[PDB]
């Protein structure tokens, strides 16, 4: 019956700092701790602190008081936590929380993204096999996406001709730019007979590509 | 602080049997009220994880009633006893009579299988990255099981280079297989540096690890 409704997910500069807010729907406000947890992938969750709407109370991790604030507006039941001084290892999604002798509803989830980057166009670069190695059944192929902003990229790697196992690599979040690769499976006979081709989508920019491979 | 070791990182289940996923904390959970504090979480992928049992074995709303919770000391347990596709994910254990809120690893719960040797495939380096003076190698290594694989780049031997970028997969709807990337990146002028680099892979599957190698010089 209860709501925990989070703003969305923000892109923001080194220094600057981000208000995620978190209404509750379906209650009385002050009575409950008002939960926030950071989930940063890799590092699983961090629960960062406590805050009980309506007595102003407050409570914080050691490592965070500094860091966060948190404040709860009782007329309008949207919840605060206020990041300042930003960073690269802040980025990451945070839930705010209603929890007792449990943890008991979860918001969605705000992602928070610290990167210096400029909008900028995927540099496609085209994995085909060199000089006379890989010999046999599929012929596998590849075209790797080197650096870019934001996560809009989609790949319509829509096959060579006789292929299908297709994989899209996940995205690595190195040196405030983006690089991925997506990977197919095309069985010797169909290729070169025909030609397989990738798309890059990089929609953030309304800029795309196509390349044959070899 | 307080430590919360969940017994074991990936449960490698086909669907309907029972799962043990134990978790252990630091210290007492008691707190000076009379009740202890671990509870249960699932986390669906891509969604704020979710309360499973509350107050140890208290069970919560909406939740089905396979769903086990009991413990004591440092010795806590949940047990799925007919799991169901809906119930695949990570399950994290917590912990609340001290501050702060330690969570759990996370146990994953993945689609059982029998091994799958790694396909790896080397794919050399393309002229126009070659043109903006970068140079990358990639060895992929597709379509496989267990998880557990590293892959290590002696570059012609010696040298165990570590610039590297590696993507994994969630793993595979209709195979439950997983598939990865591997992406030594080079200095240009470092690539052609050297004459021959090489991707190696160890997956208990074999015995003699599996090798590819690149030529940089009669090519």
């Amino acid at each position: 019956r209860v709501q925990l409704l989070e703003s969305g997910a923000e892109l923001m500069k080194p220094g600057a700092s981000v208000q995620i807010s978190c209404k509750a729907t379906g209650y009385t406000f002050s009575e409950y701790w008002i939960e926030w947890v950071k989930e940063r992938p890799g590092h699983g969750l961090e629960w960062i602190g406590e805050i009980l709407p309506g007595s102003g109370r407050t409570n914080y991790r050691e490592k965070f008081k500094g860091k966060a604030t948190f404040t709860a507006d009782t007329s309008s039941n949207t919840a605060y936590m206020q990041l300042s001084s930003l960073t690269s290892e802040d980025s990451a999604v945070y839930y705010c929380t209603r929890g007792y002798s449990s943890m008991d509803y979860w918001g969605q989830g705000t992602s928070v993204t610290v990167s210096a980057a400029k909008t900028t166009p995927p540099s496609v670069y085209p994995l085909a096999p060199g000089c006379g190695d890989t010999t046999g059944s599929s012929v596998t192929l590849g075209c790797l996406v080197k650096g870019y902003f934001p996560e809009s990229v989609t790949v319509t790697w829509n096959s060579g001709s006789l292929s299908s196992s297709v994989h899209t690599f996940p995205a690595l979040l190195q040196s405030g730019l983006y690089t991925m690769s997506s990977s197919v499976t095309v069985p010797s006979s169909t290729w070169p007979s025909q030609t397989v081709t990738c798309s890059v989508a990089h929609p953030a920019s309304s800029t795309t590509v196509d390349k044959k491979l070899e | 602080e307080l430590v919360m070791t969940q017994s074991p990182l990936s449960l490698p289940v086909s669907l309907g049997d029972q799962a043990s996923i134990s978790c252990r904390p630091s210290q007492s959970l008691v707190h000076s009220n009379g009740n202890t504090y671990l509870h249960w979480y699932l986390q669906k992928p891509g969604q704020s994880p979710k309360l499973l049992i509350y107050r140890v074995s208290n069970r919560f709303s909406g939740v089905p009633d396979r769903f086990s919770g009991s413990g004591s000391g440092t010795a806590f347990t949940l047990k799925i006893s007919r799991v169901e596709a809906e119930d695949l994910g990570v399950y994290f254990c917590s912990q609340g009579t001290h501050v702060p809120y330690t969570f759990g690893g996370g146990t994953k719960l993945e689609l059982k299988r029998a091994d799958a040797a790694p396909t790896v495939s080397i794919f050399p380096p393309s002229s126009e990255q070659l043109t903006s003076g970068g140079a990358s190698v990639v060895c992929f290594l597709n379509n496989f099981y267990p998880k557990d694989i590293n892959v290590k780049w002696k570059i012609d031997g010696s040298e165990r280079q570590n610039g590297v970028l590696n993507s994994w997969t969630d793993q595979d709807s209709k195979d439950s297989t997983y598939s990865m990337s591997s992406t030594l990146t080079l200095t240009k002028d470092e690539y052609e540096r050297h004459n021959s680099y090489t991707c190696e892979a160890t997956h208990k599957t074999s015995t003699s690890p599996i090798v590819k190698s690149f030529n940089r010089n009669e090519c």
